[PDB]
């Protein structure tokens, strides 16, 4: 089985910039094929037989390469080009795909908007207490969340989730849920989430008291 | 135009079987090689099976991971391709695409979930505190997917729906919405949660504490 390694795994670019993504095969193949995928939809054939543009693919794109080394080049990127691109070989069986190169949009830095939410009355009735923190609309994507209960750091019981880049404003969001039993939750007074992001030297701190 | 209409997906326990069907139209099916491709976070895109055209003897190849367990077939008179999946494992979970004319055409995909976990409707909880952020917590459901909208989709901007996370054999997801703080609670904000697998359709108003 031919292994396809794509580089980079992930990158960002501003519209107008040249973008080159590469696919390296473990053994030589006659042709490379490329597919575009956007979240929530199927892959679309993008380039076939190394260098042929599929119908509808704009001229900005160019496929090239030979042997074990192939490339997909965007001469001048457009915002609509933000997607994951997969290479694929069909030089024998199994057909294989590279791991994808995710092309994201470069934008200005943005501080997270942080919001903390107590457990709802209805959840408490069930014997549960989820405290939720949203870290919304920040750039770039790296962020840390810390939970504190009565001022003391809480690790364990934390469910973290990260969005893909927002198609509107090009930012990232994160949700963090601390789940306790109702009994533990009522044992404590203050609940705090702290976001650390490169936009500030000091954490953004939102809290509530029971 | 070309349509590849997949069906037969869903939830099955390990060791179980599923049969996927793909009804094709808009191209000469008898000339087309057809393929199944699956997608998961862990393994990305994986070719599953190929079945060639009549002139190419309907020759069949499988990924080694499915050899002996999956059977691809086609019915040219019904312009349809099939994938019989036996002895299912957890790692067979993913979106299965029908692919036509050697990867030129792709279906929308059908989700196949292989787990011992039973179908469970979500518990939907409101998250209440110049803009105000609100939310809903969609907890303890299985299988995927859930859809979340706000005010029946009319609140389309300001919205982040976070990928679900599987813990304790149950998924949990959250969604946030931002509205002008002057408008809440005076104007009602409602999250609408649908979980087709359990035929769940619920509207949760966000009420102040």
């Amino acid at each position: 089985q031919v292994v396809l390694t794509q580089s980079p795994g992930i990158m960002s670019a501003s519209p107008g910039e040249k973008v080159t993504i590469t696919c390296s095969a473990s053994s030589s193949v006659s042709y490379m094929y490329w597919f575009q995928q956007k979240p929530g939809t199927s892959p679309k054939l993008w380039i076939y037989s190394t260098s042929n543009l599929a119908s509808g693919v704009p001229a900005r794109f160019r496929g090239s390469g030979s042997g074990t080394s192939y490339s997909l080049t965007i001469s001048r990127m457009e915002a609509e080009d933000a997607a994951t691109y997969y290479c694929q070989q069909r030089s024998g069986y199994p057909r294989t795909f590279g791991g994808g190169t995710k092309l994201e949009i470069k934008r200005a830095d943005a501080a997270p908007t942080v919001s903390i939410f107590p457990p709802s009355s209805e959840q408490l009735t069930s014997g549960g207490a989820s405290v939720v923190c949203f870290l919304n609309n920040f750039y770039p994507k790296d962020i840390n969340v810390k939970w504190k209960i009565d001022g003391s750091e809480r690790q364990n019981g934390v469910l973290n989730s990260w969005t893909d880049q927002d198609s509107k404003d090009s930012t990232y969001s994160m949700s963090s849920t601390l789940t306790l039993t109702k009994d533990e939750y009522e044992r404590h007074n203050s609940y705090t989430c702290e976001a650390t992001h490169k936009t500030s030297t000091s954490p953004i701190v939102k809290s509530f008291n029971r | 135009e070309v349509k590849l209409e997949e069906s037969g997906g869903g939830l099955v326990q390990p060791g179980g079987s599923m049969k996927l069907s793909c009804a094709a139209s808009g191209f000469t099916f008898s000339d087309a090689w057809m393929d199944w491709v699956r997608q998961s976070p862990e393994k990305g895109l994986e070719w599953v099976a190929e079945i060639r055209s009549k002139v190419n003897n309907h020759a069949i190849h499988y990924a080694e991971s499915v050899k002996g367990r999956f059977t691809v077939s086609r019915d040219d008179s019904k312009s349809s391709v099939y994938l019989q999946m036996n002895s299912l494992r957890a790692e067979d979970t993913g979106i299965y695409y029908c692919s036509g004319w050697s990867f030129l055409y792709w279906g929308q995909g059908t989700l196949v979930t292989v787990s011992a976990a039973k179908t469970t409707p979500p518990s939907v909880y409101p998250l209440a505190p110049s803009m105000v952020t609100l939310g809903c917590l969609v907890k303890g459901y299985f299988p995927e997917p859930v859809t979340v909208t706000w005010n029946s989709g009319s609140l389309s901007s300001g919205v982040h729906t976070f990928p679900a996370v599987l813990q304790s054999d149950l998924y949990t997801l959250s969604s946030s919405v931002t509205v002008p703080s002057s408008t809440w609670p005076s104007e009602t904000v409602t999250c609408n949660v649908a979980h087709p697998a359990s035929s769940t359709k619920v509207d949760k108003k966000i009420v102040p504490r």
